[PDB]
DNA sequence: CTGCAGGGTTTTTGTTCCAGTCTGTAGCACTGTGTAAGACAGGCCAGATC
DNA sequence: GATCTGGCCTGTCTTACACAGTGCTACAGACTGGAACAAAAACCCTGCAG
């Protein structure tokens, strides 16, 4: 929430710990291990019936959006760099997040729990735009650091 | 070339006289000058009327022993 | 009148530096076991100045700049 | 007391009133000319100093001996610009390393080929010898080239 | 009554080796692979000359 | 219209300048258990001291 970079974090961490006799923040490695429970590809799930032509695996994370582009030079090149998620897994992440809120909301509405297990419906918004010719540092020559199109949902 | 001439002709004289060379390395200022690089990015004002003033302030602040001592904090 | 620059009064800089090291200088005087009340008028502090530039900075008058420091 | 050390050469010259940087007078300490520093290389007394540099500049300006241009350069040992900032007579520690590094780099680039067998090689041979030098420095030691050599590349 | 050299005490304080197990921190790779001024030697050539 | 020359070109040589800082990760560096140790710290306690 404050762009704070790892080197910084470790520095100020050692600083405050050796400063006043206590462990106020947590060190990196453990913070990150704890983090691994928030990115996509950490929760089990199921799908009934099974998805159509979608890998049954569930534990994957940050994938490459080329989608196995046969790198053979002759054909259209495969230099375009991209990163994305198995959409379904991104969903199950965001939903497992908002779990807390949906449970408290079932508590306000007083609706039963062993009877609200099925009839649910989530509405999904999406959007996609691109940023022009982004500026960056140490790029006097082109490293295609200009265009980016960020496809997203909420 | 120059430095070659210095080191093959003039090292012993100064090393004899002024205690130590390399002790007076210019290395510090140039090497550290990348701080002037980063400070301009992060903590700028920004307007060159002030850009210097606040950069210099942050720099000298980062430079005194006192805060470095408090940064060590019992090793 | 076309230059942007900032600086100190050199002397004020030096006195800041020395009054800053006050702790370490007193600690060292204690370490050398010398008297601390008398023999307090004859210290000699040697301090090196230095100056080098910084070229072609993407400015937000040319791009380069010169920095002047001491230690 | 003040010790003025931390300057690269160019600055020292331009602020001691010399002729930067590769002209006849080279030693910021000894009055030796360029070429004579090749046959002899060791015994060279340190002379360059601030007060006498002011004196030599005054001798240049007045020219009390009414000499011609180049004898005037010589008798003053070529001190034309009036120095303004004091200097302590010594050299940086880093750029000695840097110049030595680039000189050894070039001497390797040259000893790859044959220069005492071929006295005046051409430019393309220099590019190729550099290329095979980079191949040798990369295959072993796992070292990549740069535009200009910082301290770490030198070390 | 005084001065010290050296008994005892119990107390640190360290002392030994082999399994960890956490850690910070010093490795990894990773862009780019060309510039700027100024001095000097030699060829040489515009150009006045007699 | 040759002649010689000041000066201008070009090629080469020397000193300068950006290349951090950012995530991953492995390693060595730190922590412990019984045995047993020696080495000093400080009171108490005694002698050999006048
Ligand atoms: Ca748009
Ligand atoms: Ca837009
Ligand atoms: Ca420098
Ligand atoms: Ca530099
Ligand atoms: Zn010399």
């Amino acid at each position: 929430n404050t762009f704070l970079s790892c080197s910084q974090y470790h520095k100020m961490y050692r600083t405050v710990k050796a400063t006043s006799g206590r462990q106020i923040f947590q060190p990196l490695h453990t913070l990150r291990n704890a983090e691994k429970e928030l990115l996509p590809g950490f929760h089990q799930f199921e799908w009934q019936p099974a998805l159509k032509n979608v890998s049954t695996s569930w534990d994957v994370g940050i994938i490459d959006g080329l989608s196995g582009w046969t790198v053979s030079v002759d054909d259209v090149p495969a230099d375009t760099i991209s990163r994305r998620f198995r959409y379904d897994v991104a969903l199950v992440s965001a939903l497992k997040d908002l779990e807390e809120d949906i449970m408290e909301g079932l508590r306000e509405r007083a609706l039963d729990d062993s009877m609200c297990t099925s009839g649910f419906t989530v509405v999904v918004k999406e959007s996609c735009d691109g940023m022009g010719d982004v500026s960056e540092k140490h790029g006097s020559g082109p490293a295609v650091p200009e265009k980016a199109v960020r496809f997203s949902f909420t | 070339t120059n430095y070659l001439h210095k080191t093959l002709a003039h090292v012993p004289e100064i090393v004899e006289r002024d205690g130590s060379i390399g002790a007076w390395a210019s290395e510090g200022n140039e090497s550290g000058n990348k701080l002037f690089r980063r400070f301009r990015k992060m903590n700028a004002r920004q307007s060159k009327t002030f850009e210097l003033e606040d950069i210099l302030k942050h720099h000298w602040l980062y430079t005194s022993k006192y805060l470095q001592k408090f940064m060590e904090a019992h090793k | 009148a076309d230059t942007i620059s900032r600086r100190f009064r050199y002397d004020v800089a030096l006195v800041s530096a020395l009054k800053d090291l006050e702790e370490d200088i007193m600690e060292g005087l204690r370490e050398r076991a010398l008297d601390d009340s008398m023999c307090t008028s004859g210290f000699t502090v040697v301090v090196k100045e230095s100056c080098d530039g910084m070229g072609d900075v993407s400015e937000k008058v040319p791009e380069k700049a010169v920095r002047f420091s001491f230690t | 007391f003040f010790r003025g050390t931390g300057y690269d050469e160019k600055m020292v010259r331009e602020m001691e009133g010399l002729e930067a940087s590769g002209s006849t007078y080279i030693c910021t300490l000894c009055d030796s000319t360029r070429a004579e520093a090749s046959q002899n290389m060791v015994l060279h007394s340190i002379t360059r100093s601030h007060d006498e540099n002011l004196e030599r500049y005054e001798i240049w300006r007045k020219n009390p001996f009414s000499e011609s241009a180049d004898e005037l350069r010589d008798r003053v040992k070529g001190v034309s610009a009036k120095p303004f900032m004091e200097t302590q007579p010594t050299l940086d520690a880093l750029h000695c390393d840097i110049g030595n590094a680039t000189e050894f780099y070039k001497i390797f680039q040259d000893e790859i080929g044959e220069v005492y067998q071929k006295p005046n090689p051409s430019r393309e041979e220099r590019r190729r010898w550099r290329s095979t030098l980079d191949k040798q420095l990369r295959k072993k030691m796992k070292l990549k080239p740069v535009m200009r050599m910082n301290g770490n590349y030198a070390r």
